């Protein structure tokens, strides 16, 4: 499982904010989210379905 | 020219012009006549890389 | 009683723009000092796993 | 452009055409220079008036 971000440099030229740390954090939260949802689905269905 | 600017997307410059210099006949009003000053800018947008 | 020759700081003016509806019009929308980040999403891991 | 200049009628530009002379019969490499000289004088003056 993964998360990926590509950014045209020409936009980082004219930006007027950071977006680095924010991007990183969002990737991490995406990871954790995927894990939790996957698990819950698995127990719920796979145990009793 | 060549005047340089960082940060944002596009650039623009303000301009203005002339004046009207009139005598003030003593014992009269300074608020009597003002045609003020015209105000407009010209805009320039960069092209990608 | 309004005062004409109001000097019209911001305005289009120019020549052939006609219009001249209201004011600003010409000006710069500027915020460079802060960002709006999306929401932190909590999780159930590890804990009860 | 068309009909659009800057700062009301306050200022304005122009492009000076050659006065009563043709491009076809030209490229004689002599009359050309003279024509361009006088026309350029007219251009300079037209600038000064602005």
């Amino acid at each position: 499982l993964t998360a990926d971000v590509l950014i045209y440099d020409i936009e980082d030229a004219m930006n007027h904010y950071d977006v680095r740390s924010e991007y990183t954090s969002q990737l991490g939260e995406s990871l954790a989210m995927a894990a939790d949802g996957a698990v819950l689905a698995e127990i719920a269905g796979l145990c009793n379905v | 020219m060549v005047r340089s600017i960082s940060s944002g997307k596009s650039a623009q410059f303000p301009v203005l012009g002339r004046t009207q210099a009139a005598y003030l006949a003593p014992g009269e009003n300074l608020d009597d006549k003002r045609k003020d000053i015209k105000h407009t800018e010209k805009v320039i947008t960069i092209d990608g890389l | 009683a309004s005062m004409t020759g109001g000097q019209q700081m911001g305005t289009n003016q120019g020549k052939g723009v006609v219009a001249a509806g209201d004011k600003l019009a010409l000006f710069l929308k500027v915020f460079g000092g802060e960002v709006l980040t999306a929401f932190a999403r909590t999780s159930v891991t590890t804990s009860r796993h | 452009e068309s009909k659009y200049n800057e700062n009301i009628e306050g200022l304005g530009t122009a492009t000076v055409i050659e006065t009563t002379q043709n491009k076809a019969a030209l490229t004689d490499q002599v009359a050309l220079g003279k024509e361009i000289i006088a026309a350029l004088t007219k251009a300079r003056a037209a600038l000064t008036k602005n």
